[PDB]
């Protein structure tokens, strides 16, 4: 409920990280993050699946 | 209804509908080649006569389960390195060679009482069969504990492949190696769960 | 809510990119128009975007399967 | 019996009859 | 009711997993290729939607470090159809 | 005119398709088949690894999970 | 349903390839309706490891490659 429009960086499987600001999510833990930096550059909105996610941090 | 629509849970009641109206299952028939998948073989039947009765090898089976227990009251009292293809061959048959004491074995861990037998494997497709190479074997196989990991599982089908060819190879029962060779099929096909090389008579 | 950003993808029919769970070395594009509750896509005039090569294969109209999707993007 | 095996094994070979 | 699965059955007998059902049926073997990246070469017992399945007179082969096939037997099993990926009918294999 | 995942699948039956798994083989044959959890049947079947060809499987059942994405071919 | 043939086989024991690759030997005390198996007598053999003996282990059935069962297991029987 409160990480909503708080700022947070995401690691995703397959060793992937991103930086942007939680937008909306739903009951199957799919979110949606706003101006969101791909950590290897900008990418806009993007959808991130429930799973996928192994750690979420502000 | 004829309109689209214009939220989410719509469309997917929309979608769902639609998709029970769909056939569940769809067969299309057709109107008018293979690559082949090699296999390893069996194991070689034995000539007329040369086969051993049930009984026998169900006496064995059960003789060497005992054998097995054994095994492990010495293993509980504690040679070439492990990766010396060479000098493991030498040491057990030299020329002679060392036998198998418990002594020896009891001190041999499972990758090595396994890679040992994959070093005598490759002795034996290119050496004859003595009687101090079927000591070692079976002592070898007394040695692995068991569930076998499958690389294991291949060797000593491996082996008793071996076995087979050869026994076709004796010209009269009164030969030293048959009952050796039946031996060692029998343990692989009975003892170790690989009953397709079996000798069903 | 996603479900309202994946079906505004679908109503402007947009680009988008989507990031494979198995797959790391690549992402599909193409142009969404159609999905499901299981987020099955059937996903138009579509690409395989190879990773390091710079390299777009043409698919077509596929359908991507829902259980492989990490991410989406627009393009 | 520090060469049971040895033994164990002899005995088997034998016992083919 | 219940007796819609039958619906179930029918559904077997054509569609993907007919595939199956023909071991089954005829006493067929069946090629299986598996995540393990081995292949497992049997006999259909039964299985489900899912393609758990119980097989019979299975050879496991595989080849490993050119490459030196091998090969191990299971007289009866049951395999997760999570591990299978795909499943040949009519396989063709050679000593 | 939206075309959705089940009808665009029932429509690819008969025909062409290159199957594409979750684990980079893939798979072109005749789409015989096609059941409720999207498991198919292929006759005809070639396997790419790599994208070589690497066998001749003839007829083949593939179990749903492991696809990717399925798509046409002429 | 299959799983409901799976759960008739308490006190079978049986060889279990895990998805690691781990075969691990043991006596079923029980198996659930997800396939999670609980043993007990186990032996598990490891790539690079000696043997493990343990009193009990209870398994995922996610991670479970498939079973081993016992030759004599009467299969036309249980599948019913």
């Amino acid at each position: 409920k409160k990480f909503m429009d708080k700022k947070l960086s995401l690691k995703l499987n397959g060793g992937r990280h991103v930086q942007g600001i939680l937008r909306g999510f739903d009951p199957f833990m799919n979110l949606v993050i706003d101006e969101c930096v791909e950590m290897a550059n900008n990418i806009g909105m993007v959808v991130i699946r429930g799973n996928s996610i192994i750690m979420l941090e502000a | 209804p004829s309109v689209p629509p214009r939220t989410p849970q719509e469309y997917l009641r929309r979608v769902q509908i639609e998709a029970a109206q769909c056939p569940d299952v769809v067969v299309a028939q057709i109107d008018p080649k293979q690559s082949v998948n090699i296999s390893l073989s069996g194991c070689q039947p034995a000539p007329e006569g040369y086969s051993p009765t049930l009984q026998w090898q169900q006496q064995q089976v059960a003789q060497f389960s005992t054998v097995r227990q054994n095994v492990n009251k010495h293993r509980s009292h504690w040679m070439p390195k492990s990766e010396d293809e060479e000098g493991w061959k030498k040491f057990c048959l030299g020329e002679i060679g060392f036998p198998p004491l418990l002594s020896i074995v009891s001190r041999m861990n499972q990758a090595t009482v396994t890679s040992v037998l994959e070093y005598l494997s490759n002795w034996f497709g290119e050496r004859d069969f003595t009687p101090e190479l079927g000591r070692w074997l079976y002592a070898l196989l007394a040695c692995l504990e068991k569930p076998l990991l499958p690389e294991a599982h291949s060797l000593i089908r491996q082996l008793a492949r071996r076995c087979s060819e050869v026994r076709l190879l004796v010209d009269s029962k009164d030969d030293e190696r048959v009952p050796a060779l039946n031996l060692l099929i029998c343990l692989v096909s009975r003892y170790f769960d690989q009953r397709d090389l079996a000798d069903e008579p | 809510q996603p479900i309202n950003l994946i079906f505004r993808y679908l109503q402007n029919r947009s680009r988008i990119q989507v990031w494979l769970y198995e797959q790391v070395n690549m992402r599909i594009e193409g142009c969404i128009i159609g999905f499901d509750e299981y987020m099955n896509l059937v996903l138009d005039d579509a690409e395989e975007i190879h990773s390091k090569t710079k390299s777009r294969k043409q698919l077509g109209r596929i359908m991507l399967k829902g259980d492989n999707i990490t991410l989406l993007q627009s393009v | 019996d520090d060469t049971a095996l040895i033994k164990a094994y002899d005995k088997a070979v034998a016992s083919f009859k | 009711p219940e007796e819609l699965q039958k619906r179930e059955e029918e559904e077997f007998n054509t569609g993907p997993l007919s595939v199956l059902t023909q071991s089954v049926k005829n006493n067929t073997q069946v090629l299986i290729n598996c995540r393990n990246n081995k292949k497992l070469l049997g006999r259909v017992k039964a299985f489900d939607r899912h393609c758990n399945m119980v097989l019979e007179n299975v050879k496991e082969m595989w080849t490993e470090v050119k490459p030196v096939n091998k090969d191990r037997y299971i007289s009866k099993m049951f395999l997760r159809g999570d591990s299978v990926i795909v499943v040949l009918r009519n396989p063709l294999i050679a000593g | 005119l939206p075309l959705n995942p089940k009808p665009f699948l029932n429509g690819l039956t008969g025909k062409p398709v290159m199957v594409k798994l979750k684990w980079g083989m893939e798979y072109k044959g005749y789409l015989v088949s096609v059941d409720g959890y999207m498991n198919m049947q292929l006759a005809n079947t070639e396997e790419y690894i790599d994208g070589a060809l690497s066998g001749h499987l003839g007829e083949v059942l593939i179990r749903c999970n492991n696809v990717l994405y399925i798509r046409g071919v002429e | 349903k299959l799983v409901r043939f799976l759960m008739k086989l308490s006190h079978e024991t049986v060889t279990i390839e895990l998805k690691n690759g781990t075969q691990v030997h043991g006596t079923i005390t029980g198996v659930d309706v997800s396939m999670n198996t609980h043993l007990k007598a186990v032996k598990m053999t490891l790539k690079n490891r000696e043997p493990v003996q343990l009193e009990t282990l209870s398994i995922r059935g996610n991670n479970i490659r498939y079973f081993i069962l016992p030759d004599s297991l009467p299969l036309d029987t249980l599948l019913v």
